């Protein structure tokens, strides 16, 4: 997974 | 003190006590509370932080389970795999319900009340986010439509953010972060993802160079993803 | 695969996914499952770790809320205090229910099946622990009886642990840790607490000196509390 | 509060 906000 | 004022205070208590389902319910009341006006910046933020945490837990549970299921099926052990998936189904039903409650609230109240670029990009982003959470576990035709919905919401959000908000704006910066993650993880298109991420990051640095802890963190995420995806 | 075998596997999944209410339910099934025999060491441990986490969350929420309520009432702000306490009530009802489910399970199945010093001290300790969790928030006559119940359970647990288990045994070591915390925090008797803590720690070191990561951690807690209480 | 197990 990747970074999200 | 007004009722709305109470629910808000209550939601901030729910947050401190870390009971997000309740924090959601309180902000959900304040939401359906006013009709003419829209939630304040604080209220709008409490509503998504609340949902974010509610969905985030099932998402974490889903990953763990999913990861285990993978290890087990490639181990040949099938008796376990059936229990892992039986458990995953349960986690997925909750994700579906959670996503459904906030998506309906977005169409019925949230979006119709956005009276500015700030809130319109904000609510449109949430819309994409939750159709994205669906897309993460869905597979067949369900995945395709969750994906289509995500793309539509993000594009609609981008049109407004690109014209009405600064490149340094955190909502716009977060929209880029998520939208690019959507390309990389659901559409498996690292090319479109990196372009977007890089472009949003660059425009921010540019604006910053010529003419917010808030935006600085989001930019750090955009960068961590860029370097991360370059592997 | 047996049904009991499935619930156990499921509970270990619930634990990984961190859905403790469910982990509790699964071990609760395995518990009511067998009648003649008692839960294995692994099963017995999964059941309390599950409850421990379920009660632990409300306990953390309770402290936060309680701490806030204190700050607010001493601020004179009363409109908030009524909402803080209204929220606390809710947290407390859950604590009551949680404590009730495990206490009933202890009397109906758990304790009657303990066929050794190991499990008897284990279940008797849990009994005290949950009457203690009650005592933490109760106040009037409710507190007095939760306290009396705690003391009875711990003393009964101690009699068996003192004679049947080694001073280095983690169950016995944990019983001392908790029992001494009971004296210090519910009975406000730092004297009786320090004696017990010190005595259990010393006997462990003694045995260790003459004739387990498990017990080493518990001992470190006994020491941290001893130094902590010496202030 | 104090440490318990
Ligand atoms: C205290 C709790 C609440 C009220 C929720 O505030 C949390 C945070 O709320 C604001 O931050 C928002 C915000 C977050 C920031 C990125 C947090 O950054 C830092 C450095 O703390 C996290 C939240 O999820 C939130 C509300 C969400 C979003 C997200 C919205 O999706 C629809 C995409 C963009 C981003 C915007 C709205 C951020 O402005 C503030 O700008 C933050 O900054 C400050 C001053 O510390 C504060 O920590
Ligand atoms: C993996 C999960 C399960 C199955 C729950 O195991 C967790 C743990 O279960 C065992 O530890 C127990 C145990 C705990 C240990 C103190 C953990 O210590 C370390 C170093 O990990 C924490 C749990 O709450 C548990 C089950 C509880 C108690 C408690 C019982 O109250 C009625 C008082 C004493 C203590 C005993 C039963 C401990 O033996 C083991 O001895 C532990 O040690 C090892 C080898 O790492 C393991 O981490």
């Amino acid at each position: 997974q990747s970074y999200t906000v | 003190p007004t009722a709305r004022e109470e629910n808000v205070y209550m939601a901030k208590l729910a947050e401190q006590a870390e009971r997000y389902e309740e924090m959601v319910e309180f902000m959900e009341k304040v939401s359906n509370s006013l009709g003419s006006e829209e939630l304040t910046v604080e209220e709008r933020n409490l509503l998504s932080v609340a949902y974010k945490n509610v969905i985030g837990a099932r998402r974490a549970s889903w990953r763990i389970i999913s990861s285990i299921e993978q290890k087990e099926e490639s181990r040949g052990n099938e008796e376990h795999v059936n229990s892992i998936r039986e458990y995953r189904s349960k986690i997925e039903n909750e994700l579906s319900k959670i996503c459904d409650g906030i998506l309906k609230l977005l169409d019925a109240k949230l979006i119709p009340s956005a009276a500015s670029g700030d809130s319109k990009v904000f609510y449109l982003k949430m819309k994409g986010d939750y159709h994205r959470y669906l897309a993460e576990f869905k597979t067949g035709a369900e995945r395709k439509e969750a994906a289509e919905s995500t793309l539509t919401a993000y594009k609609a959000a981008q049109d407004i953010a690109t014209t009405e908000l600064a490149p340094t704006h955190p909502i716009r910066l977060g929209l880029a972060l998520n939208f690019s993650v959507f390309y990389y993880e659901i559409l498996n298109s690292p090319d479109r993802a990196c372009n977007l991420a890089k472009q949003a990051f660059d425009e921010a640095i540019a604006e910053l160079d010529t003419l917010y802890k808030d935006s600085t963190l989001i930019m750090q995420l955009l960068r961590d993803n860029l370097t991360l995806w370059t592997s």
